[PDB]
């Protein structure tokens, strides 16, 4: 049942986003309102998270490949879908297999930009 | 009152969830 | 996520004198006058301006005293040092003079008198007087004597020149 | 396309009422749309109108807590549907006892269960409440 | 002068002046300067039904000050 | 063929899309033309003004010891279309959200953000349509309300957009202490060595009366709040402007 | 002549209000004139009013039908025009027949909203 709802809520997320993109494309998407600004991050995310890098392209990636356990597929996209990841950064997701990648990954750009911050601040 | 009388995989997510959220934090401050 | 303040981005700041230090003769009232965030004059060396007050008039000359002064309706006059007269009309505000020798007028409104037209000015006397017979209450009444007091300046001010 | 107005606020409601996954009979589906349309649900969260029809089909509230002093009117009375089916659920016979479950029903819902729902913060309780109204989508 | 009295504030009473002022200026250059002087602003509340409830807290007009 | 003329009413409406918003930039440039006369004469109203108010004040202890109600009068646009400026404005009031934090927005985006957002701290907002020239008296109209939101408020803060250049829209903040705060402060400044640049114009307005420093302070607070939305509007016809071409690009792509 | 001027003008004002509609996705009902919006208001009117409730089509609509005379269409779009009923409410000319249907339709829809607002007072 924690497949099948999670798996539907995604696939709502991702149609209304495709719906929103035609807004934003035209406009821009900054006249979108404060409530569709979430869906948009949220599902903008869910499209990176769904990308993996797989072991038979460790060419073309670059990147060794994951194998990611259905298990972790369900509670990864349903702590997502709650709100719980709204601090990590979108790239984070994009090419990492479950959950605990994203963390490891968003640990590494956090300190790569505390150290860009600290250069910065130094300079003063 | 009375209650008192008679009476780790997720652990890892916050724990590096924390970490990830005390550096963000710690970029912004200085 | 610390904001900067709007005062940062304005590079002219108020250069005060500290107190032990020399005096020096100075020749020139470096003048700013403003109106509703615009200056008609900036850091104009002048030789004088005379400023009417709420206790009376000033005439302010290089090296003045540091004094606030809160303007009432009235005209404003600078002269300056090659001798030309230059009379502006103001109806309220505030004037900053600093013993260093600079003079910040900033006025709400401030309209060269020659703009003003006394004919109007006149007429406007006559209606309000009758405006305040027919006001109501006694808040509109001071109201009213608000309008006339400026307009009787207005008046007095382009008869005397 | 182009504000709580009566239309908007049951329209939404009716929308949420029309989705299912299994033919629903006659009796009960009749029932829950003249509920929506008479402002009965106003007060029910679009979220938990499913969970509202459930109770209302699957349980009866009244009976639950022993305030029910209708006569013939349940809805566990399946034979019911065939003399809604012949007099109209707008007619003298139906009507009085009819609105009297559905009020008793709704007071009984709305004290009850949507108070603890709105107080829930709980992780835990949370997910268990995803779980319960999800499930009553594909229920009733 | 008599105006402190009956609650005015210093803020209408030179918003009263500067329009005053302004009517003495030439019909020509009226104009210019009038229009730093003519009142435009209103305070809403967005209404139970989505309309604008106006606020009365400030008075807008220097005639109804 | 009905598929073919589909895409040839899709095209045909982009078409007038373009000339619409073309249209548009056309009325923006006009106002930016006018309004870029303020860059010359602006930044020297405000200099007895730094002097009342600068106070380079740490981000924490300010908010941290609040015990009466702090007013904030973000600055927002009527008319969408500006760009990031309200985003960015309504993350620096999420950034400062307290138990004694009133809103009273400018602009109906500011309202209708602020409504939705933060409807029990929202009061009410104020509106000005852009007809006439941005003027004292709106000003007077912002601080009287303001001060009737929360008379006991110990601050009032003013936060909207500097137009530093044609591309470059930074966020600007006029912190304005009650008058109890204020002349507590101005008592120091001019007794102790503390505050230097400060202690000769305080003891100049020590001399005076009450009532005219009292009328000082308004006078001033007013004229920051002036600079404030004349700034805010500049700030949004540039901003419109750069939108406006996205936009047209956009569309042409299409 | 009046058949034929009343009709030419109804197509001009429902060409221009389409031009208009445009305008208003882009810019917004806020932006267009006074003039524009008097035609925006009496062009939706007229796009109401002309519809009209059939006798043959009642299962369909649960209304009876109506049967309007030739002249009291022409005097009813002639008025309508040149804001004669610029103060009916705009859902007054939905699926109903003459002129008088229109009135009759406007002082029902009055009836109920006071009923509403008497219920909100108590309220
Ligand atoms: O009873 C008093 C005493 C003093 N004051 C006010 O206190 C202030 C003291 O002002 P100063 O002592 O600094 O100078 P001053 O007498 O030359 O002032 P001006 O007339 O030139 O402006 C002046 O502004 C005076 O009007 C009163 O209003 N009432």
């Amino acid at each position: 049942v924690d497949h099948y709802n999670v798996a539907q809520d995604v696939v709502q997320m991702l149609t209304k986003y495709r719906e929103l993109q035609d807004i934003i494309a035209v406009l821009g998407i900054d006249e979108l309102s404060e409530e569709d600004k979430l869906i948009v991050d949220r599902a903008r995310k869910l499209v990176k998270f769904l990308s993996q890098p797989f072991q038979v392209a460790e060419v073309f990636t670059g990147m060794t490949g994951h194998y990611v356990q259905l298990d972790d597929t369900i509670d990864s996209f349903s702590g997502l879908l709650m709100g719980t990841y709204d601090q990590v950064p979108e790239m984070a997701f994009y090419m990492v297999g479950g959950i605990n990648s994203v963390l490891e990954k968003a640990k590494k750009m956090a300190e790569e930009a505390a150290e860009l911050e600290k250069m910065r601040r130094a300079r003063v | 009152e009375a209650a008192e009388r008679n009476p780790t995989g997720d652990n890892a997510r916050d724990r590096l969830l924390k970490e990830v959220l005390a550096l963000q934090a710690r970029i912004n401050q200085r | 996520h610390d904001l900067p303040e709007g005062f940062e981005f304005m590079e002219h700041k108020v250069v005060n004198k500290d107190i032990h230090a020399p005096h020096e003769n100075l020749e020139t009232l470096r003048l700013t006058l403003t109106r509703q965030d615009e200056f008609l004059l900036r850091e104009e060396p002048v030789k004088c301006v005379t400023v009417t007050g709420t206790n009376g008039e000033y005439g302010i000359y290089p090296g003045h005293a540091y004094k606030i002064v809160q303007l009432n309706p009235s005209p404003l006059t600078v002269e300056y040092t090659d001798g030309t007269t230059k009379k502006y009309f103001v109806s309220g505000g505030f004037a900053h003079i600093n013993n260093e020798g600079s003079c910040d007028v900033n006025t709400v409104e401030c309209t060269l008198l020659d703009d003003l037209d006394l004919a109007i000015a006149e007429k406007e006397l006559a209606a309000q007087q009758a405006a305040l017979g027919s006001a109501k209450d006694d808040k509109a009444k001071s109201v009213v004597e608000i309008r006339i007091s400026v307009i009787e300046a207005v008046i007095a001010a382009l008869k005397h020149h | 396309a182009d504000v709580q107005t009566i239309p908007m606020i049951r329209g939404a409601r009716f929308v949420a009422l029309f989705n299912q996954k299994q033919p629903s009979y006659f009796m009960n589906a009749i029932v829950s749309l003249y509920a929506c349309l008479n402002g009965y649900l106003d007060d029910v969260k679009v979220q938990y109108v499913k969970f509202y029809e459930y109770l209302l089909v699957h349980r009866d509230l009244g009976i639950m807590y022993g305030t029910a002093k209708n006569k013939f009117f349940y809805m566990y009375v399946q034979e019911l549907n065939y003399l809604i089916r012949f007099f109209t659920l707008n007619s003298p016979i139906l009507h009085g006892e009819l609105e009297e479950m559905l009020k008793q029903h709704t007071h009984l819902f709305l004290q009850h269960y949507q108070s603890k729902m709105n107080a829930i913060k709980s992780e835990k309780d949370v997910k268990a409440l995803k779980n319960l109204l999800y499930s009553c989508k594909r229920a009733v | 002068s008599s105006w402190r009295d009956h609650g005015i504030s210093y803020l209408k009473y030179l918003n009263v002046c500067t329009e005053t002022l302004h009517s003495t200026v030439k019909e020509s250059r009226r104009a210019k300067y009038e229009r730093w002087s003519k009142p435009c602003y209103t305070a809403q509340r967005p209404d139970g039904a989505g309309g604008q409830e106006t606020i009365d807290k400030v008075p807008i007009h220097t005639k109804d000050y | 063929s009905g598929k073919l003329r589909l895409y040839k009413e899709k095209l045909e409406g982009y078409n007038r899309f373009y000339s619409i918003v073309k249209t548009i930039k056309m009325v923006t440039l006009a106002k930016y033309r006018a309004a870029q006369g303020r860059i010359r004469t602006r930044d020297f109203s405000l200099r007895y003004t730094e002097l009342a108010f600068s106070k380079p004040q740490a981000s924490r202890d300010a908010v941290v010891a609040a015990k009466n109600a702090l007013v904030y009068i973000p600055i927002t646009t009527n008319r969408g279309s500006c760009g990031a400026l309200n985003s960015n404005i309504v993350r620096c009031i999420d950034s400062v959200v307290s138990s004694k934090m009133v809103l009273m927005p400018v602009g109906k985006r500011g309202i209708d953000s602020f409504s939705k957002l933060y409807p029990d701290e929202f009061r009410y907002g104020i509106i000005n349509d852009m007809k006439e020239s941005m003027h004292f008296g709106y000003a007077t109209f912002v601080i009287e309300n303001a001060y009737e939101v929360s008379k006991d408020a110990d601050r009032y803060q003013v936060i909207f957009n500097r137009f530093v250049s044609a591309g470059v829209q930074r966020n600007a903040v006029y912190n304005i202490p009650s008058y109890e705060k204020w002349k507590e402060d101005l008592a120091d400044a001019a007794s102790s060595d503390n505050q230097k640049n400060r202690y000769l114009f305080a003891n100049a307005l020590q001399n005076e009366e009450e009532q005219l420093i009292r009328d000082f302070f308004d006078f001033h607070a007013a004229l920051a709040v002036l600079n404030a939305v004349g700034e805010n509007e500049l700030s949004e016809q540039a901003a419109r402007l750069v939108a406006v071409e996205g936009q047209l690009t956009n569309i042409s792509s299409l």
